[PDB]
RNA sequence: GGUGAAAUUCUUGGAUUUAUUGAAGACUAACUACUGCGAAAGCAUUUGCCAAGGACGUUUUCAUUAAUCAAGAACGAAAGUUAGGGGAUCGAAGAUGAUCAGAUACCGUCGUAGUCUUAACCAUAAACUAUGCCGACUAGGGAUCGGGUGGUGUUUUUUUAAUGACCCACUCGGCACCUUACGAGAAAUCAAAGUCUUUGGGUUCUGGGGGGAGUAUGGUCGCAAGGCUGAAACUUAAAGGAAUUG
């Protein structure tokens, strides 16, 4: 699955959470990948997609709402999108 | 403390109006007042406005749903049926 | 060189069925039953009555012009006994000896795939 | 008699006794 | 039988019988020394691996786990140890 | 006995009679102790520690190869987990199954097995509490189960 | 006292066997308890066979068969001259004819 | 029971065969025979136009009739008539089926039966539903007296059968498939595909049932009757 | 049409029937056997998804963490109850036809509730193997299911290899069965119902002649039907088990 990959990301590499932080990171291009929750507002999703294509960064559409995305990334609150700074030890960048 | 044994919310009706009726009204009022999921904004922030309305204080969207619940069994079945027919016809 | 029909012999209990049809089946011919040839209400399945029916239907088929026939023997079917009535074999013999031509005998009693419910109750018809 | 009918009769009798008792209290 | 020695029964019977029920219990496993095809790298492998152990030199494959004894790779030379 | 079942199956190791006497391995002890701690820093449990020592290397069993046992060594080097591995795995089992129930309302069989799991959890909790390896007043609860796992 | 080692059925390790229905008296009965029979008979007869053969196109055509499965209640099977009885020790016999 | 009618009328003679005439029936090309039989219908009056009532009639015929050999004794095929051309109605394929007696002989206990189905789509935009049936062997040198399966091999075999039917029907239109099943080349291919898993004798396929029909297309229909 | 036989009932307004179409709900045949799984009640069409389990293999880990259990809990056939849906077939009540002296019953034909599902209840059965659970020992036989080991063994793939399916040999754990009885019992019978006057492996539960009676009463659960707990007065010399001859 993918969730254990994200767990490896959390324990090993570097990341960031939340819309403001992710757009900030993507602004200087420190991001390698972004993951977007399903139920996010479509306007916001499209804007993030446009930023991604502008910065040549990969995007992955999670199969679920922000709530369980929060559980997958192993925090307690809900998260809209996540940005992967350094994979650290994960294969997410290489695969998919 | 468990203020009352089983009358629960309908304790406001005293000793009138009949046992079975009061029970049934309990069973409906619980749903009629509880929360649900603003699946759009993804949290527990919806209330009934009037018959069939449901409003999410977050995200400001109001969803027309069952008279006492966000969605009825008939609504679920018909939505599934529509989805099925659409896929089958386009394919 | 030959002209066929469809026999569709139905050998039920407490009666007997004989009627020849067009190969397409929509055009039926010479419908003769055990009851229409007897007044016993005991014999509407009897081999003798079936033999009478077979001879009569054979004559009718001969005059309408059909020479040979394809046999579909069929029992009560559905959820019921699925065993043919006594008269059916006698009727088939009688029609064979009556002069007609025969080919491609088969069995078409209807069997269900684990049907809904037999009548009779849990404890069955008792007597 | 058959025990099923015994218990049936006794159950009916219990119901009768219960209601005739409740008639006064 | 009514008379027979339990102290020195036949090794044929011993190998015949189950491992836990011998006169003194003992494992029926062993070790292997295997040469990875190509790179020599003689490796020590348990009989019933439960894991797909593979050579450090070239990590192609050595043995695949199975319900019984581990199933070794095709081109391999192994020695009972 | 299969304390929560009717099984009687037996399937387990039968270590050889020779206790401290392989006397046919070149590998010295420290080699394997630092190998173990090398694995441990990667976060492996003593079960697969022993498994990999048994497969990748020639190691009959740590208790004879070394002078002690794996968890003894981990405790000595200060890498002991806060809760024993078996109990940790059990609590994982419980959280997974209960999370399964949340969607599966009618799986009464799953509900059933939940009681068995939580029961063995409680009994092991009792044992560890009375051997003074868990803090007395230590209590397992469904609410804190998911967080206490990880 | 117990009459039968199997109690007159073939249930060992099951508990419930999803009964079936008598062909003759339509009574319900569990499958293992049934007195199941197989009827394999040719379609026409051994008497009319000569007649149909001599009056059959495609000489020696097929003479196809018939296969029915038969289920009876205990009382139907007994009154149908099927398995009438056997003596006390003879009951133990298992082999068919 | 001739005198049992106490009332024959809820409220209270002509010979019907003289108004009836014969019509010949014709098979398509993909059989060595073409003549089928003869059918009866009333006079095609100005109101009925008997061709209309005969537009969608159905018949059933043995394949041993279509190819002479009694080897295809059972092998039923049902045909829908579709075009009438001067007392010589033309027909088109409507279904293959197996016979009761043979198939209910095929089943004997002390073996495993396996069944599978598929709902493939043809190149002719036909929707065809196909059933497959199998019985194992007790091999030679076998001593055990029932020789059943293991219910996971059954899963593998049914998967393989499904995808084989899908592949062997897709791409093909209809007539090539008919000319496959008359010599049952797919029936032959099955045990080639499954032998390494389990014996599985008697891999006769089953009846096949059409589900959906495209436009009529008189042109290719007549091309069949060439 | 239906039986033994009739009969109620459908038919010229075309019954019974034949063919092509369509809908509805129920079920999961035949394969299905002294075979599988589950604590039990129970579970048989496909595919996918979610989690669970035994046995096997193990030179891995903990170290005695266990056995049975008052008090206390989970599940718990069908029938029955509440509120919707569904409501084909069958089908307590009921309607009707037939036998009989009578027949409110068996036999015929229809026919509400129910029979399916959802959300709650209800906790009972010959819930039977009428045999509590754990551990040890004591006679053979073949067969079978799942895992495992050995075999130049057969079959086929690509003769061939790995396979897979087979055959032989061994082993572990299952459902059983066959022969005998040292042994047990009153016997029927039993490899456990044995290892008990030569009377002691651990532990829970139940019974003390038959009726009165699972009644009265009192608590307690349930809306109810009812469940759980549960007497006495009085009466009686027999009821009962297994086998034998009639
Ligand atoms: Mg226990
Ligand atoms: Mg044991
Ligand atoms: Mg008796
Ligand atoms: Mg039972
Ligand atoms: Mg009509
Ligand atoms: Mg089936
Ligand atoms: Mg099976
Ligand atoms: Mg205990
Ligand atoms: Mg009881
Ligand atoms: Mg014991
Ligand atoms: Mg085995
Ligand atoms: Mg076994
Ligand atoms: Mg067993
Ligand atoms: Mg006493
Ligand atoms: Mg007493
Ligand atoms: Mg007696
Ligand atoms: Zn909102």
């Amino acid at each position: 699955s993918i969730n254990q990959k994200l767990a490896l990301v959390i324990k090993s590499g570097k990341y960031t959470l939340g819309y403001k932080s992710t757009v900030k990171s993507l602004r200087q291009g420190k991001s390698k990948l972004i993951i977007i929750a399903a139920n996010t507002p479509v306007l916001r999703k499209s804007e993030l997609e446009y930023y991604a294509m502008l910065s040549k960064t990969k995007v992955y559409y999670f199969q679920g709402g922000n709530n369980e995305l929060g559980t997958a990334v192993g925090k307690l609150f809900r998260v809209g999108v996540v940005s992967i700074l350094e994979a650290g030890d994960s294969d997410i960048l290489t695969t998919l | 403390a468990k203020r009352t044994k089983k009358v629960g919310i309908t304790g406001k009706y005293g000793v009138r109006y009949g046992s079975s009726l009061r029970r049934q009204v309990k069973k409906l009022e619980i749903q009629q007042h509880a929360r649900y999921d603003c699946s759009f904004c993804g949290k527990k922030t919806v209330k009934r406005g009037a018959a069939g309305i449901w409003t999410c204080s977050c995200c400001k969207k109001t969803v027309a749903g069952g008279a006492y619940t966000v969605s009825t069994a008939a609504a679920a079945t018909v939505r599934s049926t529509i989805r099925r027919l659409r896929e089958m016809v386009e394919a | 060189s030959q002209v066929f029909g469809v026999a569709r012999i139905y050998a039920s209990f407490n009666d007997t069925f004989v009627h020849v049809t067009d190969l397409s089946g929509k055009e039926t011919i010479a419908r003769v039953t055990g009851g229409m040839k007897v007044k016993a209400d005991r014999d509407e399945s009897s081999p003798y009555a079936a033999m009478l029916a077979a001879q009569d239907v054979a004559a009718k088929c001969k005059e309408v012009g059909i020479t040979a026939v394809h046999v579909k023997i069929r029992a009560t079917g559905g959820t019921r006994t699925k065993t043919p009535g006594p008269g059916g074999q006698a009727a088939l013999r009688a029609l064979a000896r009556s002069g007609l031509r025969i080919g491609r005998i088969e069995d078409v009693t209807p069997v269900p795939s684990d049907s809904t419910r037999k009548k009779g109750g849990r404890r069955g018809r008792r007597l | 008699m058959r025990a099923k009918w015994r218990k049936k009769r006794t159950r009916r009798l219990k119901r009768k006794r219960r209601k005739v008792r409740a008639r006064s209290k | 039988v009514l008379v027979q020695d339990l102290l020195h029964p036949t090794a044929a019977s011993e190998a015949r019988k189950h491992k836990l029920k011998t006169l003194v219990q003992g494992p029926r496993s062993y070790f292997l020394d295997v040469k990875c095809p190509g790179c020599l790298n003689i490796t020590t492998v348990f009989s019933h691996a439960q894991t797909a152990v593979t050579c450090e030199s070239c990590s192609t494959i050595l043995c695949t786990p199975t319900g019984g004894k581990a199933k070794l790779s095709e081109g391999t030379s192994f020695r009972r140890k | 006995g299969r304390m929560h079942s009717a099984g009687k199956g037996i399937s387990s190791s039968a270590i050889p009679y020779s206790r401290n006497a392989p006397a046919w391995f070149k590998l010295s002890s420290e080699s394997v102790i630092e190998q173990i701690v090398k694995y441990a820093r990667k976060g492996l449990t003593p079960s697969q520690i022993g498994v990999l020592l048994r497969d990748a290397h020639g190691v009959t069993q740590a208790r004879v190869i070394t002078g002690n046992k794996i968890m003894r060594i981990l405790k000595s080097n200060g890498l002991a987990p806060e809760i024993p591995e078996d109990l940790y795995y059990l609590i994982k089992k419980a959280v997974s199954v209960r999370k399964h129930l949340e969607r599966n309302r009618k799986d009464k069989d799953a509900k059933f097995r939940l009681i068995l799991i939580e029961s063995r959890i409680h009994r092991l909790a009792r044992y560890y509490r009375t051997v003074a390896v868990l803090p007395p007043n230590w209590k397992y609860e469904s609410a804190t189960a998911s967080a206490l796992v990880n | 006292p117990k009459k039968r080692a199997s109690n007159g059925r073939n249930k060992k390790g099951r508990g419930h066997v999803k009964p079936v229905r008598c062909v003759n008296c339509s009574k319900s009965i569990p499958k293992d308890k049934a007195i199941k029979r197989m009827a394999i008979r040719n379609i026409v007869e051994a008497a009319a066979v000569r007649d149909l053969s001599e009056a059959s196109v495609y000489p020696e055509y097929a003479l196809p068969k018939t296969y029915n499965k038969l289920h009876y209640c205990v009382s139907c099977a007994i009154h149908a001259r099927i398995v009438r009885v056997r003596s006390r020790e003879d009951r133990k016999n298992r082999a068919p004819p | 029971a001739v005198g049992k009618n106490k009332r024959l009328s809820k409220g209270k003679v002509v010979d019907p065969f003289t108004r009836k005439e014969w019509f010949d029936i014709k098979a398509p090309s993909t059989f060595e025979n073409r003549n089928v039989g003869k059918t009866l219908v009333n006079k095609s009056t100005g109101l009925k136009s008997a061709s209309d009532a005969l537009k969608g009639r159905v018949v059933e015929v043995c394949l041993a009739d279509l190819q002479g050999s009694e080897d295809h004794s059972f092998r039923k095929i049902k045909l829908r008539v579709d075009e009438v051309q001067g007392k010589n109605l033309l027909t088109n394929f409507h279904g293959m089926d197996f016979t009761t007696d043979k198939l209910r002989s095929m089943v004997r206990k002390w073996q495993t039966l396996i069944e599978a189905n598929v709902t493939v789509k043809t190149s002719d935009d036909y929707v065809l539903r196909i059933f497959a049936i199998a019985f194992t062997r007790k091999q030679a040198n076998q001593v055990k007296r029932h020789s059943y399966a293991q219910s996971s091999h059954i899963r593998a075999i049914r998967k393989v059968i499904s995808e084989i039917l899908t592949k062997e029907v897709q791409g093909s239109t209809l007539a090539q498939l008919t000319s496959k099943l008359i010599p049952e080349v797919i029936n032959k291919e099955i045990e080639n595909a499954t032998k390494d898993i389990f014996p599985l004798q008697n891999i006769h396929v089953r009846k096949v049932k059409l589900l959906k029909q495209p436009k009529f297309d008189v042109g290719a229909l007549m091309a069949l009757h060439g």
